[PDB]
């Protein structure tokens, strides 16, 4: 079965998916702090 | 009648895609002077900047709706943009299993007085409450503010503001929270620490969720990313873009647009697959004064403002300060998201 595994730096994007509205947009480079 | 509706949902589909590039826009400036975790809220900046608006006219507005890449929305009606986040507001609080409420406050002044139009549209658009305030009274001030604020983001913001400009005349905030509950949960028994790469040196251990499943997923052979979709209920989404390569390599900001993304969601493909993802938890600010100016929005930050929408006799106010803070928080049920956004305007 595929694997995905977010064990390294990423960019998130939340989406409101009938608007298509960009609610929120960030990095993660550690996600041990804030 | 059915020729309005369908416009109405063209200018709603172009609002959405230029608040995107808004966004990634500003990503970019933002990550200039910032080099760790990043968290913002395209729609609340957009939604702030045009509460702003009500109060501006003439090359003031005009420009600020260029910054927000909304010039040549396709209507050139009175209140177009601001009555386009109303029925966006109106349609999102519907849907209930979205988790999405967002809300607007006018702190004034206690001798400020401010045009009634003002109160009218600001109400009739987003809902603003207005809230009476001394100003020169800076630690009551802070504190009927930041227990307003505290009040509506559940506790997730606790104190917005800090020091208070005794020559404030008005602040505008505006907030959003998203409480998200997964589609396909994470079980919390699978979750355990586990390396997490830093840097092609460094690693760290991180808490790590496991979850099985069908997702939507794709791979940009060119970038050399994998991009997922994490679907929340009531048809919200978290994408998470992954690179696989860390080094000298590409600076994704840089190539970040709507043509990008519509390109991987285009290409997604469903599978049963795993995904390993980790808890996070950021909380981050961003005085958002000179990255405006940075896009070109510069007018309303200067004594050339024309903010006369405002006040009930003399606009010699302007924008002396633009801030948000955006709180957000992934465990194995959701993602729960907050954003407060103010501007403060001076004499
Ligand atoms: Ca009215
Ligand atoms: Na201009
Ligand atoms: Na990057």
């Amino acid at each position: 079965p595929p694997v995905i595994k977010i064990d390294r730096p990423f960019h998130f994007m939340i989406y409101e998916e009938t608007s298509g509205m960009l609610l929120f947009l960030g990095r993660v480079v550690n996600p041990t702090l804030l | 009648s059915e020729e309005e509706k369908a416009w109405l949902m063209a200018s709603r589909q172009q609002l959405a895609k230029e608040t995107s590039n808004f966004g990634f826009s500003l990503l970019r400036k933002i990550s200039m002077r910032h080099d760790g975790n990043m968290v913002f809220s395209p729609f609340g900046m957009s939604l702030a900047m045009t509460g702003l608006m009500l109060g501006a006219t003439g090359p003031t507005e005009t420009q600020i709706k260029r910054g927000l890449h909304l010039q040549a929305l396709k209507p050139t009606k009175p209140g177009l943009l601001p009555s386009l986040f109303k029925g966006l507001r109106e349609t999102l609080s519907r849907n209930l299993e979205l988790g999405l409420t967002q809300g607007s406050f006018a702190f004034i002044h206690k001798d400020f007085d401010v045009k009634e139009t003002f109160f009218n549209l600001s109400k009739r658009y987003f809902d603003t409450e207005c809230v009476p305030m001394n100003f020169r009274n800076a630690s009551q001030a802070k504190r009927l503010m930041n227990h307003y604020i505290n009040k509506e983001t559940r506790g997730k913001i606790p104190k917005l503001f800090d020091e208070i400009n005794p020559e404030t005349k008005l602040i505008l905030v505006d907030y959003i929270l998203f409480k998200g509950k997964w589609l396909t949960p994470f079980d919390p028994v699978f979750t355990e620490v586990d390396t997490f790469h830093l840097d092609k040196y460094k690693t760290i251990k991180v808490p790590m969720m496991y979850g099985a499943g069908k997702f939507a997923s794709t791979f940009d052979k060119n970038f050399r990313c994998h991009v997922l979709k994490l679907p929340y209920q009531g048809n919200a989404t978290m994408l998470v873009v992954l690179m696989e390569k860390m080094g000298d390599h590409l600076a994704l900001e840089d190539y970040l647009t709507t043509d990008l993304v519509e390109t991987w969601l285009r290409n997604m493909k469903t599978r049963n697959m795993e995904v390993f993802f980790p808890k996070f938890k950021l909380d981050q600010k961003y005085e958002m004064h000179e990255l405006l100016r940075q896009m070109g929005i510069r007018r309303i930050f200067s004594p050339f403002a024309d903010l006369s929408e405002l006040s009930a006799t003399g606009r010699n106010l302007q924008v002396s300060r633009v801030l948000q803070r955006t709180v957000i928080e992934v465990d194995e049920r959701g993602t729960e998201a907050v954003a407060g956004i103010l501007s403060e305007i001076t004499a």
